[PDB]
């Protein structure tokens, strides 16, 4: 479907995703632990019965009828984790995730309350502006002609330099700011 | 509320959960033991392991990151990155 | 007289002081929530004195202190009304919000904007006390819009969350349809009776009062979340737990019932409005209880529960028992707020988990909240001689022995059984059994704030129904002669619901699997009302907004008719005029033709 | 103080307190505390302020307008006499509006004061309100935002023609 | 069997029930690779403009400007008066105006006729 | 009225003889002094108007509009001095001069006793605004916006000049004090039908009416901030003042000639609010909201009842203040992010909290939260239209629901949600912007304490 | 705000209330009706003959 590094989903990936969704929905229908354990073992036996099938069209039809079976017997509202999308506390703390570039607009009167922190911030910014040209030069010669094929980034090959495009995924805000 | 986490506690808890699995001999696994090769497990065993660790730590690991969690050290590093520990 | 009005106005001024205290502050306030809590406790005492005066003598007054405006004949003044309803509702609301703010001191302790949260809570309380003490319809409308705006600002407290914004906007939309109803009623009263003050409305007493009563019924449907405009109340669970526990449980959502209570001289002479209210209330209570039967979120269960109780309030309004309806308001506030507080305690102890499928084994792990939850569910279901017994059984007894719609009574009884069913469903899935929550356990309830607030509301839910029902004066004739089966109807129905849901839970515990039916999907998915309406009506309105108004009319056709056609006509005429070939022979031929036309065809030489 | 004839009020009849029970009511103790702590300092402060006010005394008067000829004795398109008549009519319009306000305030006071027996004891106030509202409606209603003395004269002339035709057809 | 999921305008078909999802033919693989290449090239452009330490401003998105210009400043150049446009304009432009005109005219005629006979109760109406 | 005209023309040598850096300080200071001086017009009487001279008078309708104009001028001086920072000094003085000249024409317009002098000033107001829009506007289509605005106004207003001269020749005077006493009924004929159309279409265009509103989302959008403020706050109310003054001569033909425009303006506000629901531009959304509110004022004036007139003048003043504040807030966002798209810059409450509070207050007054004077005007118009007919309550309730919807959609889109990642030039709010917001807010909130001074001449 | 707060009887409302009090007292004392249906005297009005 929508993948950063791959253009498609393999057959085994589809089977594993179906297995996880079916087990989660069966846990939702079977709220007690022992009952869920019993029916999870039954579902695991059903999945292991057709594990060794070499016919591609037959495995595809088995997957399609399994997806139809899951859609007929899904929970009207399954159990979603609190931080998972669709959860009760999903994206709750996004109002407190202030980006780090707002510290450059602070008044010097309130910058004096944290001298050592702002010194460390200054040396971090010095490191970033020193490494930017090296990392973009590394990225320029590693992309094949015609643009990149996937969205994966390369690491730093030699010693001393940081991986390319590292700033906004290292300085991201914490989960609980 | 919300007690903090460390790599030692994360590793101890993940090894506890993996030690309670009946399909793994507890005297053989370690922090960097592989699943398909070093332990002889199927892909469904990996899926059930990942679901067990999700239930243990109370947060969901997406499938596109769950397929690549193949040894306990990568599970520890993924949880440490997602929960921003040792700050 | 000089103590009554002084103490009422100083209660209101005492409540409004901390808003000015926080607005004129420079440094960080030293424990501002404690200051607000102390202020509210003092205001509760100060407002408790005039209710003792009213209980002793019956002294009701009206204070029209400040003259505001005079629009020809109509005169608007700052007028407050101390009557039975204001004195019986203000201390109950102040008590409940005192407990809620102590629970908020525990609950929102780690929030970096706790001062803004307490300011918003105090603003809501100020607007609600403006609403319940209002005399004319303008001040009532001010309180109406104030509690609506505070609900919008408090539901979307975590404004970085999209679902909070959707819930807040949806609540605003339904309350604005209620505002349509309120505006129609106020307009009818001004046009036909030439007043907005309630005294002249009650004095003139119109007979053909169908239209303002339907306006008020629509307004109460919007505000109290009756059928048709209901789903904003269960959608409003996106906010913090104290916001729910105050507004969407005990104080804000009873404003429509209160508005219909205040106009009881108008509705007491109109059988049509009474039948409409009875049918709407019965529909609301049964539909919301049936939806509550198969929910898994605990806060959604309690939201559907309080909507069902509001439907019961609309029923007992519709059977011409408005004082029983007010008694049920004052009863229901205590145990509904404390049920929400205990649910919030369970949520906080399990790392923000609101699902009852991940609970259990909390009977001995959290004993005080377990005790309070059991007491509150028993008081909600109608256990004898608790607080709910003194209002709910009288409602059922009056509904049985009256000239009533048969179907409305039937669905009222079935909804009572369903309330019993979901109460014991909550108790079973949240306390009994084996633990289902994650492995690491940080269960704690040893905070003085949470314990003290739950304790105060527990004492209230134990004795307040008895005290209030023994202190109020008799404003009607209580029906106390009835057959044996009609006297035991409420208790037998609740017992039957308890037995049915105990058997349902026992069958759930078995090792069998069955595919879901259409009834289960109808009850679990809220009767398909939000999934159809919130997908269909915004689609039609927004497509009509863009494809018809924004593009077809003013970007295409209103631009075509007046300016573009005129511009093209002038362009074409200009290109025809200026396309001459610059030959003198053609110009002089045109001159000859002009001379000939003027001489012969136009007769300019005559 | 106000005038008790324009704003009437029946004499107050309060019952005597009969303490049937032996439990002390807190209302008497609270009234004693209110008179000791609140009423006495406020009374003393008002006494001081009134003493300050009594040192110098100056008066303000109520404006009196003499009657000028109305619009019925004004020539058409004579802006001076019509101007004076229009100003007089507008002043009487304002006074009539406030008279209706006075009667409405009387009605609301009766409805609040009589309690639950208001439907029986406020018959006279309801009759006065009905009569004064009928007079106001017959005098000033349906004139528009551009009301003037000529519009009111035309309305009264049309109503008088209708009344004369009605009494002619009923004779 | 099981009841077939019929899609609607407001309830799309799920991606796990689509028969075209399970296609393994090389044309669809080539199409998916081309789409991934376009997406990765655009993401590379955005992240190059995004992680620049010397940039302080707005990374301009030509897609958003394209969308706003299409929504606003293209409708009349790409408008041709035909049967459909004129029919919809007459339906949505003069339809409701005529309907509301006749409704309000009928109501006001009825009220004004009832008033002049003295059949309409206007006892306390002195505010208008 | 010469005690306000003469300091206004003396502002011109003040801005043309100041230093290179002291033009804003001097002009703002002395305009604020004249704005304080403008309170002396509140000597109104219950029977007679305040008649100064043969040419000038000011009753209780023109007084709030005058005070609003003279208070609005220093706000525009404070607002327009950031985007004119790098401009040439002579062009800066020319901009301030056009603002001064527009204020002079506006204060001579509301006090004109003669109707032809009112017409002359009311069409003299066209030139400074057209010059401001087409010179200091930022976009390509400011020229097209100026052409549309100019030609809509002139095509609407030339028959008004012809009809006013006809009234002068037929009645003998255009003095408004004379015409109050010399007025005659206008019978039903085709001649009087076209008289009504000629006298009304200029103010129907300027207000604007639905269907004649096509110039507004152009002139309100391609103008600078000061131009948008003076277009939304004052210039739309010239039409309202004109219909309030000119309806006196058009009776009793108004009672049936007002039906098509009542249906146009009752249905028009639903269409414009629905347009507001699906707007990608913030400035255009504010302009269409202005169209809806002025449609409300059109209906109130056309039904011609006392409650409708009081609601109309209160709603005019309230909408002027609210629209000016909303345009100022949108301009501050535009200065921060250099784009007018509503979806671009999101989640600004985490970065600009007090500006978010100002946004919330402006949105709350936009949807008529009681007891603001917005709600007072809207409520009085609703009562009068209910007296007109009963299905008007259905139309008004639908309009109120959509108005709350789009105001909160504005607020939730711009201020709430997750912030834009790649935008990193969100500077903290200046003291100038906050002072501008508070000077828009505090009079609006204070007027709820004494709302009797904005309720027209028949309060 | 101080100037608006202390405006000297804006549009004669307080005077109208005082005069209405005086007129109501005078008319109530003598048994007169408080208001008549006709603003002008019918004696000084000549209706058109029909
Ligand atoms: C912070 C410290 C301040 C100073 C502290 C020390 C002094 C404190 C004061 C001591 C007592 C002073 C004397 C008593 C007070 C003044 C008495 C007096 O004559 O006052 C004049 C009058 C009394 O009314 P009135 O009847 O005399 O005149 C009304 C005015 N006209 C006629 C023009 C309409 O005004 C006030 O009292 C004003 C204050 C009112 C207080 C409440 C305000 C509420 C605002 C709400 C706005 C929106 C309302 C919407 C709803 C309206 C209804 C539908
Ligand atoms: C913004 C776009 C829309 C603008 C709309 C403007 C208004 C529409 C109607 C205007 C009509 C023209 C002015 C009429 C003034 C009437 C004054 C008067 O005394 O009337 C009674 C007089 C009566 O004549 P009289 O008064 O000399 O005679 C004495 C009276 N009787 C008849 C009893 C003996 O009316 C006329 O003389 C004719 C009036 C109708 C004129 C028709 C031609 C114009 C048609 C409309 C053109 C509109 C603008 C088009 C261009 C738009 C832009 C491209
Ligand atoms: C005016 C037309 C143009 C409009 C734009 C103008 C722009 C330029 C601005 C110039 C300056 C401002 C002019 C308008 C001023 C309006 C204000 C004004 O003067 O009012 C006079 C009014 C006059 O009131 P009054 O008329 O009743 O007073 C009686 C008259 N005297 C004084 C002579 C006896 O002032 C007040 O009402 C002040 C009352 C006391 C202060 C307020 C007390 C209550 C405050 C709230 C308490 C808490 C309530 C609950 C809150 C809960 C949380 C929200
Ligand atoms: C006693 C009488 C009883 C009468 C009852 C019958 C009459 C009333 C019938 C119901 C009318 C209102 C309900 C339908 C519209 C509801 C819109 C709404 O708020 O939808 C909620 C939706 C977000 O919620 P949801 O989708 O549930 O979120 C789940 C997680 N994403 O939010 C959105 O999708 C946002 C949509 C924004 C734009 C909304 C456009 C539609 C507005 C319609 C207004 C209609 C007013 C009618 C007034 C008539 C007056 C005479
Ligand atoms: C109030 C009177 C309470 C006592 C009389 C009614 C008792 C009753 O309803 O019992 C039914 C049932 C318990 O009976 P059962 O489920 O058969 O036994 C459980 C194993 N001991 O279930 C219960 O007793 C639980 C529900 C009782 C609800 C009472 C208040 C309503
Ligand atoms: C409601 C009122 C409806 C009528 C309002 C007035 C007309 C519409 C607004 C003014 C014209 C708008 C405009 O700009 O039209 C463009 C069109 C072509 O302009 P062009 O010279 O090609 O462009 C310059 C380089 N782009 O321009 C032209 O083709 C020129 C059109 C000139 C029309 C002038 C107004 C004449 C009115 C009286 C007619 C008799
Ligand atoms: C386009 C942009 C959006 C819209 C902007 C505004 C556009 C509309 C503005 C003008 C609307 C039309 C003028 C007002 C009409 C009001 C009703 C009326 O009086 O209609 C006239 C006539 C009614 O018939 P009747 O009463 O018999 O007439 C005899 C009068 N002595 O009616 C008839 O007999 C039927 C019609 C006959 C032709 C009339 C032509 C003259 C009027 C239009 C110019």
């Amino acid at each position: 479907a929508f993948l950063p590094s791959a253009a498609y989903l393999t057959h085994q990936q589809k089977v594993l995703q179906l297995y996880k969704r079916a087990l989660r929905h069966l846990e939702s229908r079977c709220v007690h632990r022992d009952k869920y354990r019993y029916f999870a073992c039954l579902l695991r036996a059903r999945f292991d019965e057709h594990k060794n099938e070499k016919d591609m069209v037959k495995a595809t039809q088995l997957l399609r009828e399994a997806e139809k079976e899951f859609w007929h017997g899904q929970h009207p509202q399954p159990y979603i984790f609190p931080e998972s999308p669709g959860g009760t506390s999903y994206e709750r703390y996004e109002c407190y995730k202030v980006p780090e570039w707002c510290l450059d607009d602070w008044h010097p009167s309130e910058k004096a309350m944290y001298p050592d922190y702002f010194a460390k911030r200054e040396q971090w910014k010095k490191l970033r502006r020193e490494s930017w040209e090296r990392e973009v030069k590394q990225l320029q010669e590693e992309t094949p002609v015609g643009g990149p094929r996937t969205e994966a980034l390369p690491p730093a090959r030699k010693q001393g330099d940081l991986p390319p495009l590292w700033w906004h995924i290292v300085t991201r805000p914490r989960e609980r700011p | 509320d919300a007690p903090p986490l460390t790599l030692e506690g994360i590793k101890d808890r993940v090894l506890y959960v993996l030690k309670l699995y009946d399909k793994i001999d507890p005297e053989k696994l370690s922090v960097n033991s592989h699943f398909m090769k070093d332990l002889g497990l199927d892909s469904l065993d990996q899926v059930e392991i990942i679901m067990a660790m999700e239930d243990e730590f109370g947060f969901e690991i997406p499938d596109i990151d769950a397929e690549k969690l193949m040894c306990p050290q990568e599970i520890v590093d993924y949880i440490a990155d997602k929960k921003d520990v040792y700050e | 007289m000089n103590l009554f009005s002084s103490l009422t106005l100083v209660t209101l001024i005492l409540l409004t002081m901390p808003i000015a205290a926080i607005n004129f502050n420079t440094h960080k306030f030293t424990n501002y929530p404690l200051y607000v809590k102390t202020t509210i406790s003092c205001a509760f005492i100060t407002s408790m004195i005039p209710t003792m005066m009213f209980i002793h003598t019956g002294q009701e007054m009206i204070i029209s202190n400040w003259h505001w405006l005079t629009i020809q004949t109509l005169k608007l003044s700052l007028s407050f009304k101390m009557d039975f309803f204001s004195m019986m509702f203000v201390p109950v609301a102040l008590f409940v919000t005192w407990s809620i703010m102590e629970f908020s001191m525990w609950y929102m302790h780690s929030d970096p904007n706790i001062n803004q949260f307490f300011k918003y809570l105090l603003l809501f309380l100020i607007t609600m006390l403006i609403l319940v003490t209002a005399n004319n319809l303008f001040q009532l409308f001010i309180g109406w819009e104030g509690v609506g705006i505070m609900s919008f600002l408090l539901i979307g407290w975590w404004y970085g969350r999209t679902d909070a914004n959707t819930a807040a906007l949806q609540a605003i939309l339904y309350n604005r349809i209620g505002d349509i109803g309120f505006i129609l009623a106020m307009a009818w009263f001004l046009i036909n009776l030439n007043t907005w003050d309630l005294q002249q409305i009650f004095m003139l007493n119109p007979n053909d009062s169908n239209l303002p009563l339907m306006g008020l019924i629509l307004a109460a449907t919007g505000k109290s979340a009756q059928f048709g405009l209901h789903p904003w109340l269960p959608s409003a669970m996106e906010g913090p737990t104290p916001v729910s526990a105050l507004l969407h449980s005990s104080t804000m959502v009873v404003a429509g019932i209160f508005l219909l209570i205040r106009f009881y001289p108008l509705t007491e002479n109109n059988k049509f409005g009474q039948s409409i209210m009875l049918c709407l209330g019965a529909m609301t209570t049964l539909f919301t209880a049936m939806c509550a039967l198969t929910q898994n979120d605990i806060k959604k269960i309690i939201a559907f529960s309080t909507s069902s109780q509001l439907g019961l309030m609309m029923v007992t309004i519709g059977i011409n028992q408005p004082h029983l309806a007010f008694l049920h308001i004052c009863t229901h506030a205590f145990f509904k707020a404390m049920l929400f507080m205990c649910s919030g305690s369970i949520i906080h102890s399990l790392n923000d988990e609101q699902d009852i499928r991940k609970m259990g084994g909390l009977f001995k792990a959290m004993p005080f909240t377990t005790t309070a939850l059991i007491i509150g569910s028993l008081a909600l279901t109608g256990m004898p001689f608790l607080t709910g017994f003194y209002s709910k059984d009288l409602i059922i007894e009056s509904a049985n022995t009256s000239y009533t719609n048969a179907w409305a009574l039937l669905m009222t009884l079935v909804a009572t059984s369903f309330t019993a069913i979901y109460s014991t469903r909550i108790i079973f899935f949240a306390l009994l059994g084996q633990p289902r929550f994650p492995t690491l356990i940080n269960i704690n309830e040893n905070n003085p704030f949470l314990i003290n607030s739950i304790k105060r509301l527990l004492i209230g839910s134990l004795f307040a129904g008895f005290i209030i029902s023994n202190n109020i004066p008799p404003m009607t004739i209580p029906q106390m002669t009835m057959p044996h089966y009609l006297k035991m109807t409420a208790l037998t129905v609740t017992i039957l619901g308890f037995i049915l849901a105990l058997e349902i839970s026992n069958t759930t515990h078995y090792l069998k699997f069955n595919y879901p039916s259409n009834t289960f999907k109808f009850s679990n998915l809220l009767g398909y009302y939000p999934t159809i309406m919130h997908r269909l009506t915004p689609y039609m309105n927004l497509t009509m907004s863009q494809k018809s108004a924004s593009s077809l009319l003013d970007l295409i056709w209103l631009e075509t008719i007046l300016p573009k056609t005129i511009s093209l006509a002038q362009m074409k005429m200009s290109t025809t005029i200026t396309s001459q070939k610059g030959l003198i022979k053609l110009y002089f031929l045109s001159f000859l033709i002009t001379i000939l036309i003027s001489t012969t065809l136009l007769n300019f030489h005559e | 103080s106000w005038d008790k004839d324009v704003y009437p009020e029946p004499p107050r009849r309060t019952p005597a307190p009969s303490p049937q029970t032996s439990l002390p009511n807190p209302i008497t103790y609270l009234t004693k505390a209110f008179d000791l702590l609140v009423d006495r300092p406020v009374t003393l402060v008002r006494e001081f302020i009134e003493r300050q006010h009594a040192k110098n005394k100056y008066y303000y008067y109520h404006r009196e307008f003499r009657r000028v000829p109305d619009i019925t004795e004004c020539h058409e398109k004579d802006v001076l006499c019509m101007f004076e008549a229009e100003m007089q009519w507008k002043r009487d319009y304002k006074v009539d509006q406030e008279i209706v306000n006075i009667i409405q305030e009387r009605l609301k006071a009766c409805q609040q004061r009589e309690g639950e027996s208001h439907r029986q004891n406020c018959a006279k106030e309801l009759q006065q309100f009905t009569q004064v509202v009928k007079a106001y409606q017959d005098r000033y209603h349906d004139l528009g935002a551009h009301y003037s003395a000529r519009k009111c004269l035309a309305k009264q002339k049309q109503r008088m023609l209708a009344e004369r035709k009605a009494t002619k057809e009923a004779a | 069997s099981f009841p077939k999921y019929e899609p609607s305008r407001l309830a799309s078909l799920p991606t796990t029930l689509d028969p075209a999802e399970y296609d393994i033919s090389s044309e669809t693989r080539k199409a998916q690779a081309e789409r991934l290449a376009i997406r990765s090239r655009l993401k590379r452009e955005y992240q190059l403009q995004y992680n620049d330490p010397s940039r302080r401003g707005v990374v301009e998105d030509p897609a958003l400007i394209r969308w706003t210009c299409a929504r606003s400043a293209n409708v009349y150049p790409n408008f041709r008066p035909n049967t459909k446009t004129s029919l919809l304009g007459a339906l949505f432009g003069i339809g409701p105006l005529i309907f509301w005109y006749y409704v309000f005219k009928t109501d006001r005629d009825r009220k004004e006729k009832l008033i002049q006979e003295g059949k309409l109760d206007r006892t306390f109406n002195i505010s208008y | 009225m010469l005690k306000y005209i003469i300091p206004t023309m003396m502002l011109m040598p003040l801005t043309w003889l100041s230093k290179n850096s002291m033009i804003w300080i001097n002009t703002t200071l002395h305009s604020l002094l004249i704005s304080l001086t403008s309170l002396l017009l509140l000597n109104q009487f219950g029977d007679n108007s305040l008649n100064f001279s043969l040419t000038f008078f000011s009753d209780s309708l023109s007084t709030p509009l005058l005070i609003l104009t003279m208070w609005l001028l220093p706000l525009m001086l404070m607002a327009s001095q950031h985007h004119l920072s790098k401009e040439n000094l002579a062009r800066k003085k020319l901009f301030i001069s056009m603002l001064i000249l527009l204020q002079l024409f506006l204060i001579m317009t509301f006090t004109a006793t003669e109707l032809i002098f009112f017409y002359i000033m009311f069409e003299a107001t066209l030139v400074p605004t057209l010059i401001i829009i087409t010179r200091w506007g930022n976009q390509t289509e400011r020229l097209n916006a100026g052409l549309y605005f100019l030609f809509y106004t002139l095509a609407g207003s030339l028959p008004l000049l012809v009809a006013l001269i006809y009234i002068q020749n037929t009645m003998g005077s255009l003095n408004f004090l004379i015409l109050q006493y010399w007025v005659q009924p206008m019978p039903n004929s085709w001649s009087n039908t076209f008289m009504w159309l000629a006298c009304m279409m200029a103010f129907m265009v300027k207000m604007p009416l639905y269907g004649l509103h096509l110039w507004l989302p152009k002139a309100h959008v391609e103008a600078p901030i000061a131009g948008s403020m003076v277009l939304a706050a004052i210039l739309l109310k010239l039409g309202g003042y004109g219909m309030m003054r000119i309806t006196l001569l058009l009776n009793p033909i108004t009672d049936f000639m007002a039906y098509p425009f009542i249906m146009l303006s009752l249905w028009g506000m639903i269409m414009t609010s629905s347009i507001c629901l699906r707007q990608t531009d913030l400035k255009s959304l504010i302009a269409y909201s202005s169209v809806s509110h002025m449609a409300l004022v059109i209906v109130a004036i056309l039904i011609q009842t006392p409650w409708s007139y009081m609601g109309a003048t209160a709603l005019m003043i309230a909408h002027g203040l609210t629209s000016s504040m909303l345009f100022c807030l949108a301009n501050s966002n535009y200065e921060r992010v250099h784009s007018r798209t509503m979806i671009l810059a999101r989640g600004l409450q985490t970065l600009l909290p007090l500006m978010a509070a100002w946004w919330l207050l402006a949105s709350l007054t936009n949807l008529a939260l009681p007891p603001s004077i917005n709600l007072i005007g809207e409520l009085f118009v609703v009562m009068s239209t209910f007296s007109w007919s009963n299905i008007t309550i259905i139309l008004m309730g639908l309009n109120m629901v959509i108005t709350a919807l789009y105001s909160l959609y504005m607020l939730i889109t711009t201020q709430r949600g997750k912030h834009t990642h790649h935008i990193n030039n969100i500077l903290p709010s200046f003291t100038r912007e906050n002072a501008l917001m508070s000077l828009h807010m505090l009079p609006l909130l204070l007027l709820s304490l004494n709302p009797k001074i904005i309720l027209g001449p028949l309060y | 705000s101080t100037f608006v707060a202390y405006l000297p009887d804006y549009r004669m409302q307080e005077w109208a209330r005082r005069e209405a009090e005086r007129l109501v007292k005078y008319r109530e004392a003598h048994g007169l009706p408080l208001m008549e249906s006709n603003c002008f005297d019918p004696s000084k009005i000549q209706l058109p003959e029909d």
